[PDB]
């Protein structure tokens, strides 16, 4: 297939079918570009890509001609270089004169390649003046200047056929062509702030961003995005102690370049609503109390209540860090109790996926290969708003192949074709064994897609023992190369608190009136049982309801301030990076469990990150290898899949309904974050509002 | 390169030991690295081509 | 390599017992699509738990007391920093980059 | 031109025995002009302490293997003996240097910010 | 009162008085930034224990000033050119559309220019 | 089931095996073929099974007061677990 040609003396050997310029950029040879991306389908119109070939008179758009056998590729020809430096004379023909004032000032493509392959000087003193445009506002996300547009079609492309978003167009005729909407209307896309990215000139910039900081200034730091449980590569860059901007960053096999509108723009909540000092309930209302007091106070209050064996209940937020959540099971089993478990709504007391093996709860075809897989099944689950950037891949699947996608639940505006099924159990019961259930078994690689709000609902174990069973009795959907079962999760502490066995299993337990209940990050507890005799404790990084409700609050230290692991949906075991310090005299989240053991005479063993990081090896020894999937072998995934199999179980026929009512509200810094407000009054809840009320 | 720039230690006077003494670096500014906005894409090519016309080995011409 | 030349570098004892380096090669900026500065190898060290940065109190300028903030090594190949590393006794963690995965990229490929 | 007081030539030496009797020999210099390093720099203390803290700095060094490293922590060990005798260092530093001085508990690092 | 004094807002409320010290400038009350620090905030220290604060720095603020002047009416043409009225000491050429109803500020100096056609709908 | 409801001392067992590999083979037979037995006598006690690459056999059991019992099974026959596993009570 490969075909065997030279770009200025270097050797390519790329696939047959690639164009000129992904030859010259494996060759090392460095071709301009401004409407190429590697992630976007490909156009042709800013020609700046211009190369020589041999035989022809024609200068080629490498990034659209295809590559040939023996064809010889010329990029530094006299020619070539006066094509390049008249292309840079025509792009900054009607550019203003803005870099002073625009946000792209040290980062901005027009800025460097002009710099590296136009002319020094400009041969522009008409006295009618450049082309001026309106900006127009798409909402409170993206702040448009388009006296900057090069016209590259990057951000047409991009929310057309990756977001999703057919509302972006070039509106107009050669040069009055005017990028935008045509009508005023706000662009509603989980993923349109990723536009933000591609445009290389300050045309579509961050609007809470806007005039903060310059590039240069700020520290980039490579960490993971846990608003969501996929995990997200993304780069926070800090100056000083703030932290200014979130961006993706390149990993192909979670996000892909991309990162969702709640991820890049929820980064103002961690000024906010902060805890800084250790607060201790007297009478109605708080008073600051130092590490010293509230300490002693934990201790003294834990043994005026004495809670018994199983009468201390430990509660694990979403954003929990896996650090923090063994050395809370190791202290709480210190102290003789099991009733550990976190602050959702699953109903069934052993979840329905259990945590006894590890194939039942993850995403055991990882996602790396969801392109390559034939039929999908979605089983009540909502993936434009519980994995944003997951939906886009199967979006991108679905519209280079015949990839056919069934989803089984509450039906939902999606961003790809459907095709519906039911709204409870028994639409999934007759499903599988129809029509549908025969597509997944003469495919090779069917996958069968579990939500996590799956498990929120009454038919909770009916699903996982419907589907398992379809499972169970499969050759094609288990085999030694393929796992075709999948559960997708949203809160970004579910897999690892289920690898720890952060988790209880007994019935009993789980309905013991606890008196001393130690709050972990959790915020949602409403449903939760909390008697008024009960003496809480909240260990967290900003106040809400988790907060409210304790009698001493412990600070905590936010993702972006500790060092950390979490594991995402697939199994892949990922750990963060400390960007910044944590404000006031916040602590390290299982630093204060470790404090709190030698207040309450249970001194836990470690002493350091090295230490606890010791610990993971020891609950399960795959905690321990960074980016590294230990994906579960075939015959020991097929003991699980059959333990979900439960005869004499009944259908209540609940509606699958997603557990995601508010996309920009689900953590606590999107609850606190003011740039997620104006989203919410501009957009919605579902992102579905097409007028922005909230103009000015 | 690895010695930073601005050194480990720093020095002040000792009211207590009527001498001045050796304190561990601690700047009231810290140094601000503006040297991470570089250039992203390379800036100046592979040169051109001085050797002396008689320091290049010959290249053995074709046959007939 | 073998030998313990930390001791005679005169360096303070707490780069080998107290902090952390990390040995990674930069990303490519989403913002720009350049690909040069993602070709060096560069070693940093880990931020201070507490001390790192602090609001002075007078002018609000950002003061620290740590004295590897502004420190960034660079090299050219990937050994010859994890051997730098080793020489001087360095508690380094690597970061491997990672690789974009390749696809073949046809204009015609809109219709078809 | 000629060297300064005290001086030695820096040579590399390769045999691990003739180091030793370098280093013996060097550490008696210390001691013997350790009335003169009180009196010359005005030290607080008795000389025994001088020739007490002396002696624990020659151990730090003791168990290396590598011959390349023998020699440079020799070189410098030469090198600072050298500036003690001449008075070139000042008062303020010979001071510091001999004015140096259980870790805390978790709780006690942890209640005042650890490191 | 400390309510105004210490949140910024668009435009002020009461009028403002040169002698006021705790003014955030002497033509204007409340500051004019999100991060500004109020001035009152920023004068309760220990260090102005002894000062005369009357002989500190206040500049006007000048937020409050380019709002007084008149707006710029360009006549039969949408786009406005401002170059800071002074060419080379001026700021850099700087085209503004105005095809939208109402008054585009321009970038760097803060003049505001529309069109006179729509002149009426703007002074309501 | 044999003797497999274990005291209220034991409160989870945790299994550790390489997905492949000789010596993780026996342990990987055992759970496969007696584990629903175990379960099905034990609903309150949680038993987990964690994979690792390259690692050899192991099993931890958690008594009271949150101490872990570890029992290396490293050569230890489909059968012969049996008795381990009992030998923890
Ligand atoms: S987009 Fe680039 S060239 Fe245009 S004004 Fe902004 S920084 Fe200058
Ligand atoms: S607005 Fe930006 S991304 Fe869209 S065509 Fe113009 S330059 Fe390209
Ligand atoms: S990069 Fe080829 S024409 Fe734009
Ligand atoms: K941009
Ligand atoms: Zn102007």
């Amino acid at each position: 297939k490969e075909v065997e040609l030279t770009v200025d003396g270097v050797k390519v050997s790329i696939e047959a079918g690639s164009s000129i310029i992904q030859a010259a950029e494996k060759a090392g040879v460095t071709i301009p570009r401004y409407c190429y991306h590697e992630k976007l389908a490909v156009a042709g119109n800013c020609r700046m890509c211009l190369v020589e070939i041999e035989r022809s008179p024609k200068l080629a758009a490498s990034c659209a001609m295809p590559v040939q056998n023996g064809m010889s590729v010329l990029t530094n020809t006299p020619k070539i270089k006066k094509a390049r430096e008249g292309v840079t004379e025509m792009l900054l023909e009607n550019h203003p004169l803005d870099c002073p004032v625009c946000d792209q000032g040290g980062e901005c493509d027009l800025q460097e390649q002009s710099l590296r392959y136009g002319s020094d000087r400009g041969r522009f003193h008409e006295i009618v003046g450049k082309r001026a445009v309106e900006n127009k506002a798409i909402g409170p996300l993206i702040k448009t200047s388009m006296n900057r547009c090069i016209h590259c079609t990057r951000c047409v492309r991009f929310l057309n056929d990756v977001a999703g978003a057919p509302e972006f167009g070039t509106a107009g005729r050669g040069n009055d062509m005017q990028i935008g909407t045509y009508v005023e209307r706000n662009v509603n896309s989980e993923l349109s702030a990723n536009v933000i990215d591609l445009c290389p000139v300050g045309a579509l910039t961050s609007k809470p961003y806007a005039f903060r900081a310059r590039p240069w200034e700020l520290k980039r730091t490579e960490t993971i995005d846990v608003h969501d449980a996929l995990g997200s590569n993304v780069r926070v860059d800090t100056r000083g102690i703030e932290v200014m901007r979130v961006l993706p960053r390149l990993n192909d096999e979670i996000n892909e370049e991309w990162i969702s509108d709640k991820t890049r723009f929820a980064c103002d909540g961690l000024k906010t609503q902060r805890l800084t000092k250790p607060l201790i309930r007297q009478g109605n209302t708080f008073v600051d109390a130092t590490w010293e007091e509230a300490l002693a106070t934990i201790a003294e209050g834990f043994q005026k209540v004495q809670p018994k064996e199983n009468e201390i209940k430990a509660i694990v937020g979403s954003l929990t860090d896996l650090e923090s959540i063994v050395a809370l099971k190791d202290l709480v089993n210190k102290l003789g109790s099991e009733n550990v478990s976190t602050d959702g709504d699953a109903t069934t007391v052993p979840p329905a996926h259990g945590a006894d093996f590890r194939s039942n709860y993850i995403f055991n075809s990882t996602i790396d290969n969801i392109e390559e897989a034939d039929q999908i099944l979605l089983v009540g689950t909502n993936p434009r708003h519980e994995a944003a950037v997951l939906n886009a891949r199967i979006r991108k699947v679905w519209l280079r192949s015949d990839l056919e996608v069934h989803h089984v639940g509450e039906e939902f505006d999606s961003t790809f074709e459907l095709n519906h099924l039911g709204s409870d159990v028994n639409a999934l019961a007759k499903a599988l064994t129809g029509e549908v259930g025969k597509k997944l078994s003469e495919a090779s690689k069917p996958l069968i897609i579990i939500g996590s709000g799956v498990t929120e609902t009454q038919d909770a174990e009916a699903v996982y023992a419907t589907v398992a069973k379809f499972v169970t009795s499969n050759a094609n959907i288990v085999t030694p190369e393929w796992n075709g079962f999948n559960l997708l999760h949203r809160e970004a502490s579910r897999v690892g608190a289920l690898d720890v066995g952060f988790t209880t299993q007994s019935p009993e337990v789980a309905n013991t009136k606890a008196k001393f209940i130690y709050l972990l990050g959790a915020d949602e507890i409403v449903n939760k049982d909390i008697p008024k005799d009960a003496f809480v404790v909240y260990q967290g990084h900003h106040g809400d309801l988790g907060a409210s409700f304790a009698d001493v609050i412990l600070p905590g230290s936010a993702y972006t301030e500790k060092t950390a692991t979490y594991v995402n949906t697939e199994g892949r075991v990922q750990s963060t990076r400390a960007a910044t310090n944590p404000p006031g005299v916040a602590r390290e989240d299982w630093m204060i469990i470790r404090a709190l053991s030698e207040y309450l005479g249970a001194t836990l063993p470690y002493d350091n990150l090295y230490e606890m990081r010791s610990r993971l090896a020891d609950v399960a020894p795959h905690l321990l290898r960074h980016e590294v999937v230990e994906p579960v072998s075939e015959g020991i995934a097929k003991v699980g899949f059959q333990s979900l199999v439960k005869p004499g179980i009944q259908s209540k026929g609940v509606l699958l309904k997603n557990p995601i009512e508010n996309f920009y509200f689900t953590d606590v810094i999107s609850k606190s974050s003011p740039t997620m407000a104006k989203c919410v009054g501009s957009f919605g809840s579902k992102i579905e509002k097409i007028k922005d009320e909230k103009a000015n | 390169k690895d010695f930073p720039t601005t050194g480990y230690t720093e020095v002040r006077y000792d009211a207590e030991k009527r001498r001045v003494v050796y304190e561990p670096l601690e700047l009231t500014q810290a140094w601000r690295n503006f040297t991470v906005g570089s250039s992203v894409w390379e800036q100046v090519g592979d040169g051109k081509d001085f050797t002396p016309e008689s320091f290049k080995l010959p290249t053995p011409a074709p046959d007939p | 390599t073998d030998l313990a030349k930390e001791l005679v570098s005169g360096a303070p004892k707490e780069l080998i017992t107290e902090r952390v380096a990390r040995i990674y090669q930069e990303a490519k900026a989403a913002t720009q699509s350049g690909q040069h500065n993602t070709e060096t190898w560069k070693i940093d060290w880990d931020i201070l738990n507490k001390g790192n940065r602090w609001e002075n109190d007078l002018m609000g300028y950002q003061s620290s007391s740590d004295y590897m903030q502004g420190t960034i090594l660079k090299f050219d190949t990937r050994e010859g920093a994890i051997r730098f590393a080793k020489g001087q006794g360095w508690d380094y963690y690597i970061q491997e980059p990672k690789v974009r995965r390749f696809v073949k990229k046809d204009y015609s490929a809109n219709f078809y | 031109t000629n060297p300064t007081a005290f001086a030695q030539t820096t040579r590399y030496v390769k045999d691990s025995t003739e180091m030793r009797t370098l280093v013996l020999n060097l550490y008696r210099r210390y001691l013997r002009h350790s009335r003169g390093f009180v009196n010359n720099y005005n030290l607080d203390i008795p000389a025994s302490q001088v020739r007490t803290k002396i002696r624990q700095e020659f151990e730090r060094q003791r168990f290396v293997k590598d011959l390349p490293l023998k020699n440079v922590l020799y070189m410098k060990a030469q090198m600072e003996f050298q500036e003690l005798v001449n008075f070139w260092k000042q008062q303020c530093h010979v001071m510091q240097y001999f004015e140096s001085i259980k870790g805390d508990s978790f709780v006690q690092k942890f209640l005042k910010g650890a490191q | 009162s400390t309510k105004e004094l210490t949140t910024a807002r668009i435009k002020d409320i009461s009028k403002p008085d040169e002698n006021n010290l705790q003014q955030q400038a002497p033509n204007r009350i409340s500051p004019w930034s999100k991060s500004q620090k109020p001035r009152a905030e920023a004068q309760d220290n220990v260090r102005f224990a002894v000062k005369d604060l009357a002989k500190q720095p206040r500049p006007y603020a000048a937020i409050d000033l380019i709002y007084k002047q008149p707006i710029r009416y360009i006549e039969h043409d949408n786009v406005a050119v401002c170059d800071g009225n002074g060419g080379a000491q001026g700021h850099p050429k700087v085209y503004i559309n105005l095809d939208q109803n109402k008054a585009i500020p321009c970038g760097y100096c803060g003049l505001r220019f529309a069109q006179a056609a729509f002149k009426e709908d703007i002074e309501s | 089931s044999s003797k497999f409801v274990f005291p209220k001392v034991v409160k989870e067992l945790r299994f550790f095996l390489s997905q492949t590999g000789e010596a993780s083979v026996p342990l990987r037979s055992f759970l496969t073929k007696t584990y629903p037995a175990i379960k099905k006598a034990n609903p309150t006690l949680p038993i987990l099974i964690r994979e690792a690459y390259g690692i050899p056999p192991s099993v931890t059991a958690r008594l009271e007061k949150g101490h872990e019992v570890k029992t290396n099974l490293e050569g230890f026959s489909a059968d012969q677990i049996a008795k381990t596993l009992q030998s923890i009570a």
